[PDB]
RNA sequence: GUCCGAACCCACUUCAGUUGAAAAUGGAGGGGAUGAGUUGUGGAUAGGGGUGAAAGGCCAAUCAAACACCGUGAUAGCUGG
RNA sequence: CAAGGGUUCCAGGGUCAAGUUUGUCUGCCCUGGGUGAGUCGGGUCCUAAGGCGAGGCCGACAGGCGUAGUCGAUGGGUAACCAGUUGAUAUUCUGGUACCGGCUUGUCACCGCAAGCUGCGGAGGGACGCAGUGAGGUAGCUCAUCCCCGGUGAUGGUUGUCCGGGGCUAAGUGUGUGGACUGUCUGGUAGGUAAAUCCGCUGGGCGUGAAGGUUGAGGCAUGAUGGGGAGCCCAUGGUUGUGGGUGAGUGAGUGAUCCUGUACUGUCGAGAAAAGCUUCGUGAGCGAGGUGGCGGGUCCGCCCGUACCCUAAACCGACACUGGUGGAUAGGUAGAGUAUACCGAGGCGAUCGAGUGAAUCGUGGUGAAGGAACUCGGCAAAAUGCCCCCGUAACUUUGGGAUAAGGGGGACCUGAGCUGUCGUGCACCCGUGCGGUGUGGUGGCGGUGAGGGGCGCAGAGUCCAGGGGGAAACGACUGUUUACCAAAAACACAGGUCCGUGCGAAGUCGUAAGACGAUGUAUACGGACUGACUCCUGCCCGGUGCUGGAA
RNA sequence: GUAGCGAAAUUCCUUGUCGGGUAAGUUCCGACCUGCACGAAUGGAGUAACGAUUUCCCUACUGUCUCCACCAUGAACUCGGUGAAAUUGCAUUACGAGUAAAGAUGCUCGUUACGCGCAGCAGGACGGAAAGACCCCGGGACCUUUACUAUAGUUUGGUAUU
């Protein structure tokens, strides 16, 4: 859940935190840990290629079994559920029945003591993971792979969510939580159930600094820039961008996605709008 | 104040030593040319 | 990213300096001082490029395009001789 | 000390130059000399960021990137201390006493598809945040009628506790007090690149309700019959050192930034790597029936640094420049304090002077009456200032506003009782021979003190040390910015909305490969504008842009 | 052009008008609306808290002032030592009224003035320092755009790979 912290000073005023009831553990696996130094949005090249990133708190990156298909049929017991820097949901600590350990992104409503599996056979229950084809029609998935044996990707975050509407031929059609219908091979696996921390999005800051400590530097828009520096720059006192609105580069405001790749896969848009 | 130059040996012979000079070929013309003009100090 | 306040970091006011002690400081006060803090060592990004909590700021004491060399004895209906 | 400098260090000779003056002097000149390590700091060991990169991929050429690797401290790992000595060196030399790795040797014990050694990896371990409190200690410090070594005072007193000084010793080893850690015995086993008897995951039996075992803050013992430590000696030699003459080593108070301690508690932002190390096997070779273990003895232990300056006259600033320069140590009294005042350890008197009541400029000081009449403006200055206690408004997002405002007390003498701690001692549990425990001690030291009293103009008596209140505009806020005329109302900001992006993402760097994004996956990411919060955010799609459509 | 706000960081007229504050208020705070030329995320109107921000007021307080005086010091000043600097066509370098490239130490007519030093003050030498930074003219640079001409990139179709 959420904790809604006291006005006692500002920049604390109406900030809140996340209770971390779901944690049973607060430390990691040492055996599941690797470095991850920080990049501060640097290329190969040592240029900034992706701006407003640098600084916060120092992370040890988890190693997340995004395949779980190495493990077919051996039960594993959920032994910790604990926090992953790295992503907005929790990281379940699996101890399977042969004395392997791992990682996976933690459903919502598992806890210490559930018994998962993977595999055709596997029982429909959250954590579980299985391919499209066993999965029946209307249910709700994560961590779904878009190719299959490529590990999943699409339903990660915290509170993500896919849905399982069809499974026509050799294709499976999926809701995907941007809301775009998608088809994938029916081989392709997922995982019952849905990201937990499902509440983390209402965590209000509150303050630059935790953002500071995020890892996110000061955005300075672009309307307050120089000419050279910005086409919304220039101007003599407080304007507009002088123009329509545009990228650092120049680029206006449109579609991107590239109109010929697998777009015969994508059933319909995503469809943002307003 | 605190001035511009801050010597520090290691930084040195890793900006302008001789195996840095000899690491690029821009550096290698360049110890030509100073070779060329009889420097007694080909690098630093 | 609480309060008062040394170190430390800063540079608001004032006076002095302004062929200075100093090519930016000194005296007296002043802001921050557990934090978006400060600092050491080593490293990365390079000139139409970098970096910029954005002032066209900064990039070796003069940056609306660094410095060095070269094209080069550039050109100048202009000034001087 | 580090960085940096590079002979400036020491001794002797010198006074052209240099030194903001003089100079017999010098960080200057000349000559000679000076730096000693198995343990200190680096290398021979380990990796981080990052660099390079066999092949390789990419690129007209030049080149870019990167695998296996290989480098790279600012980190990990790693065995020594005290005393003494020189004109110049000292965890380096010497003395005393240790430790580590080799080689070799003596002796005891043990092995044998089946020793071992070396490679190779597995696992364990190394291995990690920030904040805070408390406890047990020690360093240090203070005091002393106690112990030592002195003193008996130029001027009234000063032979009793009156005055001055001192009251010391390391690493290592042993011990095991606090503290901490820890069930035991077998079985199985989809995993750990090849394997595993070492790990991981699991099944049983038994099991104190802790008891042993393991460990190790300090203490004690040892190291140490040693080392260090004052004034008395025929004498020394007269700014000198020699041989004897070294005397003491107790107790209490106070108390860390150190130790237990990566402890404990809290906490979100969730806090390197690799080797050494322990153990496990064997995807490799070596290797003989020879090795590997435990106490004892001999020899071997490499390279670089070591002088000197170093909050500076030796480094960075052209200077022997009121500037800048990272780390460690850092005592006493007053004090909350590492502020400030005066002192200690120790070091300095500053690198032109001598005078003289000129105006004037700088820097401080005081001021009658008035009190902002000054001035663009209360600019500058003055006042206020500390602790304890009382008390404190509009408004408010209920946190604040607030040290609001506005008051009282403070030091000195004496001092009843109350307390911290120790104490010879009483009895007692004693597992005693425990390095103990609970009662319990006239007292010492320290803290605190109601009351009573003294003196002065004045008791936070010096230094030090907020003025306060009312109201409006702007920005919510802490922050950031024009190094060197602008610190702001500008930037950032948390929050908000819109647009893009289904992952080889969009976007960005690049010719490309690649890379960042991200070891992230729409509760995400990128772009744009807005800028806490409250109440809100109207009408217009004609123009331009964007999105979709295609007669 | 709505809510809201308005002589506002926006109001030219303008010190608008009225009201408060002062003995006296072009500023200030509250109103009016006649908005030269407010206005709703380039956000509108508010807002506790915060500010070396801007503005007004009260109190305390003072050499800020009426109106300055005095004291001590580092320079100044004298003596000894050491010893620069910018500047410089020249020199035995007055004033007045004139005159002149229209602002004279230097020319005219007059007036005054013995030679040389020391400490001072700043009216002039159109004083020194910087080949004006404003203006114009020539050149350049960077910036902008529905200026011109191109181009990376993005995109269309053909064709090769097929
Ligand atoms: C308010 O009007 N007053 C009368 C003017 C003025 C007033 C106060 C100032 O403090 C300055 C100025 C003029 C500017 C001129 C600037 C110019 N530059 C910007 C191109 C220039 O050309 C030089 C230069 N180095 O030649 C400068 O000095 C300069 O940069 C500078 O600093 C200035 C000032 O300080
Ligand atoms: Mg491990
Ligand atoms: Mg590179
Ligand atoms: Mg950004
Ligand atoms: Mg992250
Ligand atoms: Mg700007
Ligand atoms: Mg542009
Ligand atoms: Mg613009
Ligand atoms: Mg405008
Ligand atoms: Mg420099
Ligand atoms: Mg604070
Ligand atoms: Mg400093
Ligand atoms: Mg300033
Ligand atoms: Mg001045
Ligand atoms: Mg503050
Ligand atoms: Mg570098
Ligand atoms: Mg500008
Ligand atoms: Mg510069
Ligand atoms: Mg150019
Ligand atoms: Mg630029
Ligand atoms: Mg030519
Ligand atoms: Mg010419
Ligand atoms: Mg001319
Ligand atoms: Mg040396
Ligand atoms: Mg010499
Ligand atoms: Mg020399
Ligand atoms: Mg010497
Ligand atoms: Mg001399
Ligand atoms: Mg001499
Ligand atoms: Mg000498
Ligand atoms: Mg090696
Ligand atoms: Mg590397
Ligand atoms: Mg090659
Ligand atoms: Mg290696
Ligand atoms: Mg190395
Ligand atoms: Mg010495
Ligand atoms: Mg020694
Ligand atoms: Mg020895
Ligand atoms: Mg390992
Ligand atoms: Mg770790
Ligand atoms: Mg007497
Ligand atoms: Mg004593
Ligand atoms: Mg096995
Ligand atoms: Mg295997
Ligand atoms: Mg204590
Ligand atoms: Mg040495
Ligand atoms: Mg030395
Ligand atoms: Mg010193
Ligand atoms: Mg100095
Ligand atoms: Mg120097
Ligand atoms: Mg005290
Ligand atoms: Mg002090
Ligand atoms: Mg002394
Ligand atoms: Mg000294
Ligand atoms: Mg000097
Ligand atoms: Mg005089
Ligand atoms: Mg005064
Ligand atoms: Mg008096
Ligand atoms: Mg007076
Ligand atoms: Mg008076
Ligand atoms: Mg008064
Ligand atoms: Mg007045
Ligand atoms: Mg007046
Ligand atoms: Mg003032
Ligand atoms: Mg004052
Ligand atoms: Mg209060
Ligand atoms: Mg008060
Ligand atoms: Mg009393
Ligand atoms: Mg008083
Ligand atoms: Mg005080
Ligand atoms: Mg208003
Ligand atoms: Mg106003
Ligand atoms: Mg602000
Ligand atoms: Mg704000
Ligand atoms: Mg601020
Ligand atoms: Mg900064
Ligand atoms: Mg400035
Ligand atoms: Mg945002
Ligand atoms: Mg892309
Ligand atoms: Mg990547
Ligand atoms: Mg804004
Ligand atoms: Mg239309
Ligand atoms: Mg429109
Ligand atoms: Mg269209
Ligand atoms: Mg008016
Ligand atoms: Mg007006
Ligand atoms: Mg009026
Ligand atoms: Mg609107
Ligand atoms: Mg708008
Ligand atoms: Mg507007
Ligand atoms: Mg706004
Ligand atoms: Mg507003
Ligand atoms: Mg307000
Ligand atoms: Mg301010
Ligand atoms: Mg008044
Ligand atoms: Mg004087
Ligand atoms: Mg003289
Ligand atoms: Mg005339
Ligand atoms: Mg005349
Ligand atoms: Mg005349
Ligand atoms: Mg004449
Ligand atoms: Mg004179
Ligand atoms: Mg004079
Ligand atoms: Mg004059
Ligand atoms: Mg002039
Ligand atoms: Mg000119
Ligand atoms: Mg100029
Ligand atoms: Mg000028
Ligand atoms: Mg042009
Ligand atoms: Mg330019
Ligand atoms: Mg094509
Ligand atoms: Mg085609």
């Amino acid at each position: 859940g959420i904790r809604k912290y006291k006005p006692t000073t500002p920049g604390r005023r109406g900030s809140s935190v996340s209770d971390f009831v779901e944690l049973t553990r607060s430390t990691p696996e040492k055996s599941l840990l690797v470095a991850k130094p920080k990049t501060g949005g640097r290329n190969n090249t040592g240029r900034i290629t992706t701006r407003h990133i640098g600084g916060g708190h120092k992370q040890a990156y988890r190693i997340i079994d995004f395949k779980r298909y190495d493990k077919d049929g051996v039960p594993a017991k959920v032994a910790h559920i604990e926090y992953d820097p790295n992503r907005t949901a929790r990281i379940a600590l699996l101890h399977y029945a042969d004395g392997e350990k791992r990682y996976i992104i933690a459903p919502d409503g598992v806890g210490q003591g559930t018994v998962v599996v993977s595999g055709p056979e596997a029982d429909i229950k959250p954590g579980n993971n299985l391919p499209l084809r066993n999965i029946p029609v209307g249910t709700t998935v994560h961590a779904v792979e878009l190719r299959p044996g490529g590990g999943a990707k699409m339903g990660r975050s915290a509170g993500a969510s896919v849905q399982l509407v069809a499974r026509e031929g050799k294709y499976a059609t999926v809701r995907l939580p941007s809301g775009e219908m998608r088809m994938v091979d029916i081989r392709c696996r997922a995982t019952i159930g849905e990201v937990g921390n499902a509440e983390q999005i209402n965590i209000n800051w509150g303050k630059a600094g935790r953002n500071r400590w995020k890892g996110i530097r000061p955005t300075v828009r672009g309307v307050v820039m120089n000419p050279i520096d910005h086409p919304h720059g220039g101007g003599e006192g407080r304007t507009s961008g002088g123009r329509h609105p545009v990228s650092p580069w120049g680029k206006p405001e449109g579609r991107t996605r590239n109109k010929k790749k697998a777009s015969s896969r994508l059933i319909v848009r995503r469809r943002k709008s307003g | 104040m605190k001035r511009t130059f801050q010597p520090s040996n290691r930084r040195r012979a890793r900006n302008h030593g001789f195996r840095s000079r000899m690491s690029t070929r821009a550096g290698r013309s360049i110890l030509a040319a100073r070779r060329r003009k009889g420097r007694v100090n080909l690098s630093a």
